[PDB]
């Protein structure tokens, strides 16, 4: 039977990744552009 | 386009040092898909699954080693022996723990 | 053979040894010569052939 | 700074710390943690070493590929010190022996061989320079140990008048000579003391303390022409330390005076080793020797670093000295020594 | 917004399993310090005990505590077999780590990362 | 018969297209996608909730009989909202066929064990549990199998670091090996091998 | 080799060398590429 | 097909239970395990007289590395970066700039000994049979450093082995 | 030039034994056991 | 050709060489810095220039295939020679 | 010395060879597959290019086919070899190791 | 190859073969180690005409999978049931 | 393309020009596709480029000695899809899977332009352009280059 | 004085050479040349060199094959607990220096983190020669030991 859960997904404590490769990274959602050579 | 061609050809034909060229630098594209392939192994059916999802590297290739299974049973097998006994039954299995292992 | 395959002492140590049935060898997944010592008549290169 | 000498890195193995340091006495007891020391955060060490290679090989796990040399040296060429000394940034003189040889004696490891290389290593332009002395040097000192390390410490103030000069108490540790030392009395029966170690005041520092106060004064430049005295937390009577070796070590310990002539003689006896002696008259005078009170000296924590109690790292040390029956007690079973306030 | 459960349905279940995990671990403490000889005290011991479990204080998903949990359990049980050595039960407190300042200048100092 | 080219075999095409939808009608509670590929590859894609059901069917059912499970294995596509595929892999001796069965979970969903129908996939389920974190639920032991005792993370996830994060070495004040922040000589080089330029227009999406 | 001698080039080592691991004449590896980066340097005169 | 490795019942007259006894009494089987070994006791060894004497390799052997030269002495490698590209083990490591003549040539050319699989995909890899593997196998070092190879190190091989090296291509290249 | 490889002899290669052959050996029970006792007796005499 | 800079340490073909105040030199002390003095830029400088009749002339870098891949080097030019990219053997058309 | 309960703990040669072959070319992964069964190195091979060719649709040549046959039988004799003559020192007969390992 | 007479006959009888026929070391019945140039022959696709690569392309021919089913009459089994092995007649008991 | 070759006749070989210091050009790989001209003609609007010659000697190029200096000159190299145009300071340093992309901005004057710089191994490799409809398309500047 | 020791380590050297037992211990690939080695073609045993299984009875650990972090532990546990003198053969690429798992997450790079390592055999998997050549390598390395000589000049 399934359960109500009323949180946004968080698995920061189970993925074990370190506290600071979690907290202090910045990352970049993009599209790469067209590498102008070709 | 998947094997190099000759290194005579390759050193005379232009399509040949193109594609030796490519497939030793990005490699040949596999179309995407998955496959099941096993063969008759002196071990046992060893197999893999393979994913591609179409570029020239494997996207997952999960090895199916038959070891990993034989181990597995090494304590079904063992019951009711001896300490010496289980060191038979060990060799009887033929197990190479760079295949269970990977 | 002339070594082990008569040899009593080889015998003992190896006769009734681990002794896997046809079912549970199937059921745990084993293959090979693990499932042909069972009497299972099973090998890829018959069933299977590649090459 | 020279480009390849900039710090970079996280501080870990394949880091780069930026210190060039030849290590003297580094294959000895002090000499091991320094090493280890200057490894972990990516420094180039020089490990000039006299004895066999095979002596040397628990330094190499302790550098990233390239990063630990090794060179032959002797104490009395000159030319070997310069080869050593001469790309380095610090030099660290650990030498030292507890004993005098037939081919060295005091005066040659704790004078002549310090200021040696003080000498060679101002000439050649070395930034830094770490000395060990001892607490307990004193000219006036019973121990002709002690009354080396009093003219060797003076020595080299004047040949390298920036070093830092470190005055460590004993220190204790693993492979040390002072907690293993009585540990190893109970070979004899009873353990002999001087008045029954009730005249003598021991301050004994741990070795990890000692070498992060080294590595410390490496990169403090406040560290420079000071003299520091490297000593423990608290200051215990000789028998209260002792007793409480062997109560850490389960031994069974009957203690009994000898007195002062009397055990040099024995001291005499156990000099005649031609091996490593397992106690001489000089070990007697040094162990008990009161440990010195020098306030006007900067101390450990003047470098960043809190000293360990004997307590904490007792068991470390004394667990081998058990046994069967008793090498599982935990740290908590012993009561600690009772300190002088 | 209806998902399976692992074990508990909610977080007042959950929580009954936290605690029952806490007590496990703390009355093992002192086996693990006499079994594998270990040089801390039986109060560093549950000290860093705590410790775990107060970094994972915040968790407000049943199920992410519910895999807390399992893996709490799991780490428990190779402690106790004696299947970890004195290795993996000394990784806990990062004895060879040379502390890193946490303030903006001693970073600052010391390189580019933030 | 062209000798460069893999011959096509379609009386095995025709053979695996119709025991896929004889296994897609009587099992229409759990079954949603049947595909037969071009190398004669049978795959039946199920609700999770059909796990024990639909393998104890492939194996006990007279027209299935697929008594050996030769792999159980799982694929991490970050992408997906249930980003972990799970793999069974049968093998049918008395009709000399292979099958393959695919579900998916995400990181937080258990997935009911398959050890009652198969006792080989006690140990493939704790490595899928060891290396990708899904957890299976009611297996008889749980827990890591290749990793080392108390490595934290599942390493082939694929936003796990090739080189992890972590790495040992034998610290001689401690007298023990120690862990520590891994850090390399020289890193991994990443290399862009995909060539700008579409290899198989029959496998094109459309925009 | 007596029979069938090995074509001769002016850059073939005349003098073979045994394993020197171990021996002053060791291999010991070094970067072989120049400086990347190039410092300022600055002035020899005070303006200040 | 397939046959019984183990399905045989063994018969019953006196002769062959009498036979069976005298085997089980008398060791008969045991002994005759024993005339195998006599046997070889008296076979001359297969052991060979190394390093006086060495194992037959062929000129495909996958050894040390080697960089190639051509008979006027210049280079064979011209920094395209292919053996760099296809080495599975990451152990290349290459820079390469204009040369002072304008010719392309590497400024870097480093082996990691340590990582390299010795699996020859390099010199498959290589256009103009600059890096190969020679028959050299002789080489263990006493540090981990001396097995990081650079380019002096991998000429000085060429020069080295290349006496050698031309005549096992030359024996091996119509297979190629 | 005509295509040289490695190839088998015209002809093939000759028979390649596999078959178990653990040849037959010794004397018969009674033959052994009749030894066996007539050495007894002459010790015994 | 090999130099040695005024610390006395071998100049590589690359131009390599630790400057004096470089702690890094010290990996050699007691040892020997690896150099290989044959300098494939001198060496190819003194093979001598080919004349040929055609304007286009091709290389392969001799021995068939065990050389490079064959190119071909235009000799319009009349300033300068054609040299060959991958073996750097110069040529020249003779009047 | 009865057994009670045999528990294999492996992982010990565990190598991530699965991860490592997602950031190689098809052919940089090969020789993963020799270092598996480091005992059958050809066959191994021979499992991984099957699934590559079926899933290239690509045939390779009637004798390339012969000589994977042969050196695949070649490399299971090299096997039950190993298997056979290591399961008997194990036991204590260590003679036919020395015997087999020569072939 | 070099025993003596006596010790070929002793080695025979011990072992109860003819191990002189079957050496198990080499001599000269081995190939040379210098062998005469190869030279190999040429695929199929060695041709100049009547050989554009559109018709060999195996990879351009690979196509995605057949839904037989997607969510979005007689029984059968996958295939034909196995036939039973023959025993050989080769060596049918060992 | 077909995976082999039945041409069995010497090559054409074509003699090299200098247009400058930024551009370096291997004109016997030039495919005759004419960018480079119709990029100068309307981009840089310059008109020093152009065919000469007919038939398989023809020959792209300026005829007389002359430098091609523009300020958008260095963008030839990227149109241009064969190594007949090439970057002269880029030359020989890198080969293209084994550099990292990143996405950056050039500050080199007001327009912003966007860029990608090429790096490996911890190095500034090259700098080439980014497509950006709204700014430089898919130029940039020598000096950005 | 310096003549007599002089020939006591010539001695000692002699015997610790002539007599090395290297313990029974092999991880993966290379192990099987290991095997090699002591199989009749180059028959170790006539070196004087003897596999035996406990640490207390070996001279030399032979790491032959890849080191991962789950057994670093055990195998720096007997090596420690040889008794000295004691020698380490670092064999193949991946105890060299990791190899081509050297970027695993589970792999350590290279034995000589957790071992002091005498001798470096390179080769995936070095030939049994190859090792063969390591095995004397290391006696040469032995018999220029200079432990009395040293101990008479302290
Ligand atoms: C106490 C016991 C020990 C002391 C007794 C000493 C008795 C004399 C030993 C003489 C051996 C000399 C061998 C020889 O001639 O080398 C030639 C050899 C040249 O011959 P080759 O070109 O190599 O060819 C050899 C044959 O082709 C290939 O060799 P082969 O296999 O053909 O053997 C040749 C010859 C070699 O045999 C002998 O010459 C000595 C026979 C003494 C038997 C004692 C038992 O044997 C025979 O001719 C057959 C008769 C030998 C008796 C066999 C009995 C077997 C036991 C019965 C089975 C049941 C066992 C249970 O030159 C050498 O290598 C010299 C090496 C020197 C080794 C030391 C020799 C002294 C042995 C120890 C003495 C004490 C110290
Ligand atoms: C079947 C019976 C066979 C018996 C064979 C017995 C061996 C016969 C060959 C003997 C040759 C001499 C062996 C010397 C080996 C010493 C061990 C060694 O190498 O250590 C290096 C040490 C050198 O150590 P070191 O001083 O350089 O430094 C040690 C400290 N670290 C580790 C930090 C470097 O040698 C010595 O200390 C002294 C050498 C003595 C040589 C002469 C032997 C006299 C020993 C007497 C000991 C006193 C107790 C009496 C014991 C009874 C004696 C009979
Ligand atoms: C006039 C009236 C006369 C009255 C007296 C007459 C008596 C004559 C008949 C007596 C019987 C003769 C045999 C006596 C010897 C003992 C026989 C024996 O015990 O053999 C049986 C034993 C077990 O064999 P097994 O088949 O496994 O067990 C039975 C199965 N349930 O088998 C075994 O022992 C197995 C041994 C395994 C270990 C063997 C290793 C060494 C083998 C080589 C040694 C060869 C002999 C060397 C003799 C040296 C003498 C100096
Ligand atoms: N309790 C303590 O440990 C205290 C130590 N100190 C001082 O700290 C320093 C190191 O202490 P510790 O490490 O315990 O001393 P150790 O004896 O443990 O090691 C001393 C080092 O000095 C070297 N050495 C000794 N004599 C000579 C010589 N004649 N020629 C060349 N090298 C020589 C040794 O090299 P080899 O191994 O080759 O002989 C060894 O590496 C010494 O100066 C000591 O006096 C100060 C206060 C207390
Ligand atoms: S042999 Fe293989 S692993 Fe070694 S350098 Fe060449 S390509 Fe790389
Ligand atoms: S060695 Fe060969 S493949 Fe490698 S960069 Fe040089 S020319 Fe290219
Ligand atoms: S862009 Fe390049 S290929 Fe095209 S005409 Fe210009 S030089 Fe030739
Ligand atoms: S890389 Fe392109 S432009 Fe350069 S030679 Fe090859 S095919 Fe021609
Ligand atoms: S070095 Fe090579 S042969 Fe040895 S274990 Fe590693 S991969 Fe296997
Ligand atoms: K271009
Ligand atoms: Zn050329």
């Amino acid at each position: 039977q399934l359960i109500t859960v009323d949180e946004k997904l968080d698995i920061t404590t189970i993925t074990g990744v370190p506290e600071e490769h979690i907290k202090t990274r910045k990352a970049r959602i993009f599209v790469p552009a067209r590498n102008n050579m070709q | 386009k998947v094997s190099p061609p000759k290194r005579a050809e390759m050193k005379t034909s232009m399509e040949s040092l193109i594609h030796h060229f490519k497939l030793y630098t990005e490699g040949y594209q596999v179309p995407p898909g998955a496959t099941y392939t096993a063969i008759e192994a002196p071990k046992g059916e060893f197999g893999v699954y393979l994913v591609s999802d179409g570029s020239s590297r494997p996207y997952r290739c999960k090895i199916k080693a038959p070891g990993f299974a034989h181990l597995a049973g090494l304590d079904k097998m063992s019951k009711g022996h001896m300490l010496a006994d289980v060191v038979a039954i060990i060799g009887t299995q033929d197990i190479v723990f760079g295949e269970v292992d990977r | 053979e002339e070594m082990l395959t008569n040899n009593r002492i080889w015998r003992n140590r190896t006769v009734d040894i681990g002794i896997v049935t046809a079912e549970d060898a199937l059921n745990y997944g084993f293959s090979g010569v693990m499932l042909r010592g069972s009497g299972i008549q099973w090998d890829l290169r018959k069933t299977q052939p590649y090459d | 700074l020279h480009h390849a000498v900039i710090p970079h890195g996280k501080g870990g193995r394949s880091s780069v710390s930026g210190i060039v340091a030849t290590v003297f006495g580094a294959t000895g007891f002090l000499g091991r943690y320094v090493v280890n020391h200057l490894g972990r955060m990516g420094s180039q060490v020089i490990v000039p070493h006299r004895c066999e290679p095979y002596d040397t090989m628990h330094l190499r796990p302790m550098g990233d590929l390239g990063q630990i040399i090794f060179m032959d040296w002797n104490g009395r060429d000159k030319d070997s010190i310069r080869r050593a000394v001469e790309h380095s940034s610090v030099v660290i003189n650990l030498v030292g022996r507890e004993w005098e040889t037939q081919n060295f004696d005091f005066e040659d490891v704790f004078v002549k061989i310090p200021q040696a290389i003080a000498q060679v290593s101002k000439e050649a332009g070395v930034e830094k320079f770490i000395h060990i002395s001892h607490l307990n040097a004193d000219i006036k000192s019973s121990s002709k140990y002690l009354r080396s390390k009093a003219v060797g410490e003076k020595e080299v103030r004047e040949t390298f008048p920036e070093a830092t000069i470190i005055k460590p108490a004993e220190i204790f540790g693993r492979e040390d000579r002072f907690l293993n030392y009585f540990a190893n009395i109970r070979w004899f029966g009873g353990v002999p003391l001087i008045s029954l170690g009730k005249k003598t005041v021991k301050q004994p520092v741990y070795i990890v303390d000692v070498t992060k106060g080294i590595i410390n004064a490496i990169k403090d430049p406040d560290a420079r022409g000071k003299t520091f005295a490297f000593v423990g937390p608290s200051r215990y009577l000789l028998f209260d330390l002792v007793q409480y070796v062997f109560a850490v070590a389960h031994r069974p310990f009957l203690p009994y005076p000898l007195p002062h002539f009397a055990y040099r003689w024995i001291g005499r006896l156990f000099e005649i080793s031609p091996f490593e002696p397992w106690t001489t008259r000089d070990k007697v005078e040094r162990i008990h020797t009161t440990d010195k009170i020098l306030p006007h000296l900067p101390g450990l924590e003047d470098l960043g670093v809190e000293a360990t109690p004997l307590e904490l790292k007792a068991i470390e040390v004394l667990r081998r000295h058990r046994t069967y029956r008793w090498l599982s007690s935990e740290i908590e079973d012993v009561q600690p020594a009772k300190t002088i306030p | 917004t209806s998902v399976k459960p692992i074990f508990s349905r909610d977080m007042n279940e959950a929580k009954r399993r936290v605690r029952e995990l806490y007590r496990a671990w703390y009355r093992e403490v002192p086996n693990t310090v006499h079994l594998f000889q270990l040089d801390i005290s039986v109060k560093q011991g549950r000290d860093k005990v705590r410790e775990m479990f107060k970094k994972n204080a915040h968790i407000t998903d049943p199920r992410v505590v519910d895999l807390l949990v399992i893996k709490g359990k799991m780490e428990l049980e190779e402690t106790i077999k004696v299947w970890k050595q004195r290795t993996h039960v000394m990784r806990f407190f990062h004895e060879t780590e040379a502390p890193r300042p946490k303030d903006f200048l001693s970073k600052f100092y010391v390189g580019h990362d933030p | 018969t062209r000798p460069t080219v893999r011959p096509r075999n379609d009386v095995a095409h025709k053979q695996l297209s119709a025991f896929g939808e004889y296994v897609a009608e009587i099992l229409p509670k759990y079954v949603q996608q049947v595909q037969v590929s071009c190398f004669n590859e049978l795959e039946i894609c199920i609700h999770p909730d059909g796990v024990i059901p639909v393998l104890t069917f492939l194996r006990d059912h007279s027209n299935a009989q697929f008594k050996s499970l030769a792999d159980l294995t799982a694929v991490d596509i970050p992408t997906r909202q249930n980003r972990f595929e799970i793999v069974y892999n049968l093998l049918s001796l008395r009709f000399n066929s292979r099958i393959r069965v695919k579900t998916y979970t995400d990181e937080l969903t258990p997935i009911e064990s398959s050890v009652p129908v198969y006792k080989a996939a006690n140990w493939y389920e704790r490595e899928i549990w060891d290396m990708f974190g899904v957890f299976f639920a009611n297996h008889p032991d749980l827990r890591r199998i290749l990793t080392d005792y108390g490595f934290e993370g599942h390493p082939f996830r694929k936003d796990f670091p090739l080189s992890g994060y972590v790495e040992l070495r034998y610290d001689d004040e401690v007298k023990r090996v120690v862990a520590e922040p891994v850090e390399l000589a020289q890193e991994f080089r990443k290399f862009d091998l995909n060539s700008p330029w579409e290899a198989f227009p029959a496998y094109r999406q459309p925009p | 080799p007596t029979v069938k001698p090995p074509t001769a080039r002016k850059f073939i080592w005349t003098n073979h060398k045994f394993n020197l691991s171990g021996t002053p004449q060791q291999y010991v590896p070094y970067s072989t590429t120049r400086k990347k980066i190039q410092e300022w340097v600055p002035p020899s005169t005070p303006y200040k | 097909t397939y046959k019984y490795v183990n399905l045989r019942e063994p018969s019953m007259d006196m002769k062959s239970v009498t036979d069976r006894a005298a085997q089980t009494l008398l060791w008969t089987e045991l002994i005759r395990g024993l005339g195998m070994t006599l046997s070889y006791l008296f076979r001359e060894p297969a052991t060979i007289n190394y390093p006086f004497e060495k194992g037959p390799l062929s000129p495909r052997f996958r050894g040390e590395h080697a960089l190639r030269r051509y008979p006027s002495g210049e280079e064979r490698c011209i920094a395209c970066k292919l053996c760099e590209a296809v080495c599975p083990a990451q152990a290349i490591t290459i820079e390469a700039e204009p040369r002072a003549d304008g010719s392309r040539r590497t400024t870097r050319y480093d082996i990691d000994m340590t990582k390299c699989i010795y699996c020859g995909f390099c010199q498959e890899a290589c256009p103009v049979d600059a890096i190969v593997e020679g028959p050299n196998f002789e080489f263990s070092t006493e540090t981990h450093e001396e097995l990081l190879y650079n380019k002096e190190k991998l000429l000085n091989n060429g020069d080295k082995w290349e006496a050698e090296i031309a005549a096992n291509i030359q024996a091996d290249y119509l297979y190629r | 030039s005509k295509v040289k490889q490695d190839m088998p002899p015209v002809g093939g290669y000759g028979p390649i034994d596999y078959k178990r052959n653990l040849p037959r050996r010794g004397l018969s029970g009674y033959s052994m056991f009749a030894v066996g006792i007539g050495a007894l007796l002459f010790g015994y005499w | 050709g090999v130099r040695t800079s005024p610390t006395g340490e071998k100049v590589t073909h690359t131009g390599q060489v630790y400057d004096d105040g470089d702690y890094r030199k010290v990996r050699f002390v007691g040892r020997q810095k690896e150099v290989n003095e044959n300098f494939a830029i001198d060496l190819i400088a003194e093979q001598p220039v080919s004349q040929v009749g055609s304007r286009v002339i091709s290389c392969d870098g001799g021995g068939g295939a065990l050389g490079h891949p064959r190119v071909y080097i235009n000799l319009d030019k009349e300033t300068k020679t054609g040299t060959c990219g991958y073996c750097g053997l110069q040529f020249r058309q003779q009047h | 010395e009865m057994v009670r309960k045999c528990d294999p703990h492996i992982g010990l040669l565990h190598r991530g060879t699965e991860k490592l072959i997602e950031y190689k070319t098809y052919l940089q992964a090969l020789p993963y597959f020799d270092r598996l069964d480091y005992v059958s190195m050809m066959c191994n091979e021979q499992a991984y290019s099957l699934a590559v060719e079926k899933l290239l649709n690509i045939r390779p040549p009637p004798r390339a086919q012969w000589i994977r046959v042969l050196f695949g039988e070649i490399t299971r004799l090299l096997n039950h070899i190993m298997a056979v003559t290591t399961h008997a020192l194990d036991i204590g007969a260590m003679t036919p190791f020395f015997w087999m390992f020569e072939e | 190859a070099s025993a003596t007479r006596f010790i070929q006959w002793l080695r025979n009888w011990a072992s109860g073969r003819d191990l002189q026929a079957k050496l198990q070391l080499r001599y000269q019945e081995i190939s040379k180690r210098t062998q005469p140039p190869p030279k190999l022959p040429v695929g199929p696709s060695h041709k100049l005409s009547n050989n554009y690569y559109c018709t060999r392309d195996g990879r351009r021919e690979a196509m995605p999978p057949s839904i037989v089913m997607s969510s979005q009459k007689k029984a059968v089994s996958p295939a034909p049931p196995i036939k039973r092995w023959e025993l050989s007649q080769d060596e049918p008991y060992l | 393309g077909s995976d082999r070759s039945r041409f069995l006749e010497g090559k054409r070989a074509v003699e090299d020009k200098n247009i400058g210091p930024l551009v370096k050009t291997i004109m016997t790989r030039c495919i005759q596709c004419t960018r480079c001209i119709r990029f100068a003609s309307e981009i840089a609007g310059v008109d020093d480029l152009g065919t000469t010659g007919r038939g398989n000697d023809m020959q792209v190029g300026t005829y007389i000695e002359k430098m091609f200096m523009s300020e958008l000159s260095g963008n030839i190299i990227d149109i241009c899809p064969v190594g007949a145009l090439t970057s002269k300071p880029y030359a020989f340093t890198a080969r293209p899977w084994e550099t990292r992309k990143t996405e950056s901005i050039d500050v080199m004057d007001a327009v912003g332009s966007n860029i990608v710089v090429s790096t490996r191994t911890g190095e500034v490799m090259r700098i080439l352009p980014r497509m950006h409809e709204d700014i430089n398309e898919e130029w940039i500047s020598d000096k950005t280059r | 004085g310096e003549y007599v020791v002089a020939k006591l380590d010539d001695l000692i050297n002699w015997a610790r050479r002539s007599s090395l037992w290297p313990m029974t211990f092999g991880l993966a690939c290379c192990a099987v040349e290991m095997m090699h080695m002591a199989a009749p073609r180059y028959d170790m045993d006539r070196f004087g060199v003897v596999f035996r299984a406990s640490p207390r009875q070996s001279d030399v650990m032979i790491v032959a094959g890849t080191l991962t972090n789950k057994m670093a532990p055990a195998l720096r546990k007997v090596y420690d607990q040889m008794p000295e003198p004691r020698y380490v053969v670092s064999m193949g690429s991946c105890a060299n220096g990791g190899g081509y798992y050297h970027y695993s997450y589970s792999v350590v790079r290279g034995c000589d983190r957790i071992v002091p390592v005498d001798i470096y055999v390179p080769g995936c998997p070095p030939t049994a020669e190859a090792l063969l050549y390591g095995i004397l390598q290391l006696q040469k390395k032995i018999k220029r030991e200079k432990r009395l000589r040293i101990w008479y000049r302290r």
